[PDB]
C-alpha cells in the first residue's frame, strides 16, 4: 500500500513521476544526506532548501504506507516552489514527467550552486559520457572529450528486419556512433607530401564514463510529425527487472555494473485522453527498511493497485528507473 | 554493406557436447543479429534475436551471445536434433546481410575408405559414350582430394554416421580405348586400376 | 498456420517471371513481409522488403532494377517478379513473414531454374566383371544427362549434378530396384 496523489486537470505528469523518484532509494537518501550536509568551519550559512525539503517531504511520504486508510496526498507544495525558480508551464508539450525530472535536477543543481561554501553532494542520477575516435587506417586513437546526463534518452529505432525491440537496441543505437570522413590523421602524419607516414577515416567511439547510482532511461515516444502533427511511438519495446550495463562501459575491466528495476512510467492514450501513469516496487515496512520487495505496484494519480511483474515488463514503457545493485541474489 | 563472416563452414561435436559458432561483424552492429537453423530439406527456423533473446520453443540449450562486432551461438548439452546449418543474420543496416553458415557434424571415431571404379557399359559403347566412375564410400574426416577435364564430384551428407563421395570422367568411344595408358587416414593414394582385359 | 507458397517451374534465360505468395491464418497486412534467396554456394541473399499495407518497398541495390515487389489484400498474396533471368538467378526463394513470441514464419520453398533445356536419360551399370570377387565389394549404377527429379539397405545415393546444362546422378550399394522419369 501506498498513499495516492491528488490530480484535478494537469497535475499527473509530477504524480507518476514522483511515484518513480519515490521507488528509487538512493534518491531518497540523497535528499536526506543533501538537505543535512553542512561544513562546520564556513563562515556563511547555507542558502535555504526550498526544493529538497519539500522534495523529501513528499518522496518520504510515498515511501511509507498511507498514514491514515486510503490517504490520498497532495503535491501541489511542490509545484510552488518549482515557481520560485525559473519554471513555468507554457504550452502542453511541457506536461512531461521527463521535461519535470530535467526542471527538478536541474533546479537542485541550483541549490547546490548557491551553498557553494558548503560541501553539498552530488545527486545520483549523473552519470558521464566518452566522446572517442579511432583512426581506422593505424588504430590510433584521440583523448576522450566529457559529456554530462541526468538521463539516457533514447531514440526508438526503425524497424528493420520485424524482430522485436529490445532496450538493448535502443541503448546501443544511442551509443553507436558512425565512421567519419576526410579527417587528418597525425599518426599517420597525413595530408600529403609535407609527412612521411602513411585525410583519413576515423569511427567515432561513444561509450559510458561514469555510470550513476540512480539509472534513467527515456523511450522517445513522443515527437512530432513532418508536418507539425504528434506523432506517438506505440511498439512495445522488451526490458527485463535486472540490466546489464557492461557492455556499455569506456573503461575495459572486468568489475560489473548491474542494475535493478524500480519503476516504470507509462504514457497512456493521445491527445484529449493521454494521461501519465507509475508501476513501482512496494515500499519496505519500518521493520526492514532496507530489505526491498518484490510486490509492485500500479498508481493512477489517486488510484492504486498490486500489480505483477508480468504487467511492469508487458507495459509500454516511458520513463524506466533503475538503481545500482552488486550482486545478482534477490 | 555489412559483411557477416562465420569462422568454420563445418564443425564436429559430441553427442552431450558445448558447441559456440563464431561470427565476425564488418563493423558495430550494436545487439542486431539473430541466429537461424535450418535442416536439409527445410526452411530456416529463426532461434534467437537481439543477439541474445530466445523465441517461443527454443530450448535452454541455445544461448546467444555478443555485442557490437563479435558474437557466438551456444549449444550447450546438445541433442540430436540440433544437427543442422546454422546461420546469423544482422538487421542493424540495410541490407539484411546474412552469414555464410555453419553445418555442425557428428564425430565418431576416424575410418578410412572403400573404393571402387568401374569402366563404361557397353551400352555406352554402342551409343558413343565411354564415361568411367569412381566411388569413394564411408570415410570419416571429410576432407578429401582426389585424381583433369571432363570430371564430376559428387558428395553425400553424412549418415553408420560417415561420409561418401562418386567422381567420374565422361570421354568418349575412341578416346576411352586410345589413352588407355588420398585422404585424412593415409600417406599415400589408393585409387585402383582398370587397363584393359 | 502457415505462409504458403508457388510451385517451382522453368524458364529460359532472358525471359521474365512472377513468384507468389499466400496467408491461411493471417493478413500479411499486419506486418513487413521479406524475400531472400538461397543459393548452396553464395548462401543466403536478402532481396527486399514489403509493407503490404501500403506501396512501400526497400530493396538491395544489387536486384533493385531487376527485381519488384507487389501485393495484394484481398487474396492475402505477395508476389515478387523476376527479369531478365540468368543461370545465376537459378535459386530457392523463400518469404518470410516476422512474429514476436513465435519465430518468424517461413514458406514452403519455391526453386526457380533456368536453362537452355527436357531429355530422359539411359542408365548404365557399373559391375566389375573383369575385376575379382577378392564377399565385401561393392556395385552401383547411374544415369546420364537428364533434365529437368528421379526414382532396402547398404545403399548410399549421391546428389545429382550439372553436367552442362543436364544433369548427373549415381548410386551405390543386374538388379535395380533395391512422365518425368519413364521406367
Ligand atoms: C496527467 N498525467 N495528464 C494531464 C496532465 C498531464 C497529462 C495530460 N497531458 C499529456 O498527456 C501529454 C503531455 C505531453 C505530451 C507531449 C510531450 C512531448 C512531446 C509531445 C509531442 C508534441 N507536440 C510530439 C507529440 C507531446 C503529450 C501528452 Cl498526450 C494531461
Ligand atoms: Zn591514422
Amino acid at each position: 500500500l501506498v498513499p495516492g496523489l491528488v490530480n484535478l486537470g494537469n497535475t499527473c505528469f509530477m504524480n507518476s513521476l514522483l511515484q518513480g523518484l519515490s521507488a528509487c532509494p538512493a534518491f531518497i537518501r540523497w535528499l536526506e544526506e543533501f538537505t543535512s550536509q553542512y561544513s562546520r568551519d564556513q563562515k556563511e550559512p547555507p542558502s535555504h532548501q526550498y526544493l529538497s525539503l519539500t522534495l523529501l517531504h513528499l518522496l518520504k511520504a510515498l515511501s511509507c504506507q498511507e498514514v491514515t486508510d486510503d490517504e490520498v496526498l497532495d503535491a501541489s507544495c511542490l509545484l510552488d516552489v518549482l515557481r520560485m525558480y525559473r519554471w513555468q508551464i507554457s504550452s502542453f508539450e511541457e506536461q512531461d514527467a521527463h521535461e519535470l525530472f530535467h526542471v527538478i535536477t536541474s533546479s537542485l543543481e541550483d541549490e547546490r550552486d548557491g551553498s557553494g561554501s558548503h560541501w553539498k553532494s552530488q545527486h545520483p542520477f549523473h552519470g558521464r559520457l566518452t566522446s572517442n575516435m579511432v583512426c581506422k587506417h593505424c588504430e590510433h586513437q584521440s583523448p576522450v572529450r566529457f559529456d554530462t546526463f541526468d538521463s539516457l534518452s533514447l531514440s526508438i529505432p526503425a524497424a528493420t528486419w520485424g524482430h522485436p525491440l529490445t532496450l538493448d537496441h535502443c541503448l546501443h543505437h544511442f551509443i553507436s556512433s558512425e565512421s567519419v570522413r576526410d579527417v587528418v590523421c597525425d599518426n599517420c602524419t597525413k595530408i600529403e607530401a609535407k609527412g612521411t607516414l602513411n585525410r583519413t577515416t576515423f569511427v567515432k567511439q561513444l561509450k559510458l564514463g561514469k555510470l550513476p547510482q540512480c539509472l534513467c532511461i527515456h523511450l522517445q515516444r513522443l515527437s512530432w510529425s513532418s508536418h507539425g502533427t504528434p506523432l506517438k511511438r506505440h511498439e512495445h519495446v522488451q526490458f527485463n527487472e535486472d540490466l546489464s550495463m557492461d557492455e556499455y562501459k569506456y573503461h575495459s575491466n572486468a568489475s560489473t555494473y548491474l542494475f535493478r528495476l524500480m519503476a516504470v512510467v507509462v504514457h497512456h492514450g493521445d491527445m484529449h485522453s493521454g494521461h501519465f501513469v507509475t508501476y513501482r516496487r512496494s515500499p519496505p515496512s519500518a521493520r526492514n527498511p532496507l530489505s526491498t520487495s518484490n510486490q509492485w505496484l500500479w498508481v493512477s494519480d489517486d488510484t492504486v493497485r498490486k500489480a505483477s511483474l508480468q504487467e511492469v515488463l508487458s507495459s509500454s514503457a516511458y520513463l524506466l528507473f533503475y538503481e545500482r545493485v552488486l550482486e545478482v541474489l534477490f | 554493406d555489412i559483411v557477416m563472416t562465420q569462422s568454420q563452414k563445418f564443425m564436429s561435436t559430441s553427442v552431450g557436447d558445448r558447441v559456440s559458432v563464431t561470427c565476425k561483424a564488418s563493423q558495430n552492429v550494436g545487439t542486431n543479429v539473430a541466429w537461424y537453423q535450418q535442416k536439409p530439406g527445410q526452411s530456416p527456423k529463426a532461434l534467437i534475436y537481439s543477439a541474445s533473446y530466445r523465441y517461443s520453443g527454443v530450448p535452454d540449450r541455445f544461448t546467444g551471445s555478443g555485442s557490437g562486432t563479435d558474437f557466438t551461438l551456444t549449444i550447450s548439452n546438445v541433442q540430436s536434433e540440433d544437427l543442422a546449418e546454422y546461420f546469423c543474420q544482422q538487421y542493424n543496416s540495410f541490407p539484411l546481410t546474412f552469414g555464410a553458415g555453419t553445418k555442425l557434424e557428428l564425430k565418431r571415431a576416424d575410418a578410412a575408405p572403400t573404393v571402387s571404379i568401374f569402366p563404361p557399359s557397353s551400352e555406352q559403347l554402342t551409343s558413343g559414350g565411354a564415361s568411367v566412375v569412381c566411388f569413394l564410400n564411408n570415410f570419416y574426416p571429410k576432407d578429401i582430394n582426389v585424381k583433369q577435364n571432363g570430371v564430376l564430384n559428387s558428395w553425400t551428407d553424412q549418415d553408420d554416421s560417415t561420409y561418401s563421395m562418386s567422381s567420374t570422367l565422361t570421354l568418349t568411344k575412341d578416346e576411352y580405348e586410345r589413352h588407355n595408358s588420398t585422404h585424412k587416414t593415409s600417406t599415400s593414394p589408393i585409387v585402383k586400376s582398370f587397363n584393359r582385359n | 498456420v502457415q505462409l504458403q507458397q508457388s510451385g517451382a517451374e522453368l524458364v529460359r534465360p532472358g525471359a521474365s517471371v512472377k513468384l507468389s505468395c499466400t496467408g491461411s491464418g493471417f493478413n500479411i497486412k499486419d506486418t513487413y513481409m521479406h524475400w531472400v534467396k538461397q543459393r548452396p554456394e553464395q548462401g543466403l541473399e536478402w532481396i527486399g522488403r514489403i509493407d503490404p499495407a501500403n506501396g512501400n518497398t526497400k530493396y538491395d541495390p544489387k536486384f533493385q532494377g531487376k527485381a519488384t515487389m507487389t501485393a495484394d489484400t484481398s487474396s492475402n498474396t505477395a508476389y515478387l517478379q523476376l527479369s531478365s533471368l540468368t543461370s545465376e538467378d537459378t535459386a530457392v526463394y523463400y518469404c518470410a513473414r516476422p512474429d514476436g513470441y513465435y519465430g518468424d514464419y517461413w514458406g514452403q520453398g519455391t526453386t526457380l531454374t533456368v536453362s537452355s533445356a527436357t531429355t530422359a536419360p539411359s542408365v548404365y551399370p557399373l559391375a566389375p566383371v573383369c575385376g575379382d570377387t577378392t564377399s565385401s565389394v561393392t556395385l552401383g549404377c547411374l544415369v546420364k544427362g537428364y533434365f529437368p527429379p528421379v526414382t532396402s539397405s547398404g545403399v548410399h545415393t549421391f546428389p545429382a549434378v550439372l553436367q552442362s546444362d543436364l544433369y548427373t546422378l549415381s548410386s551405390s550399394v543386374i538388379t535395380c530396384n533395391v512422365a518425368s522419369s519413364t521406367k
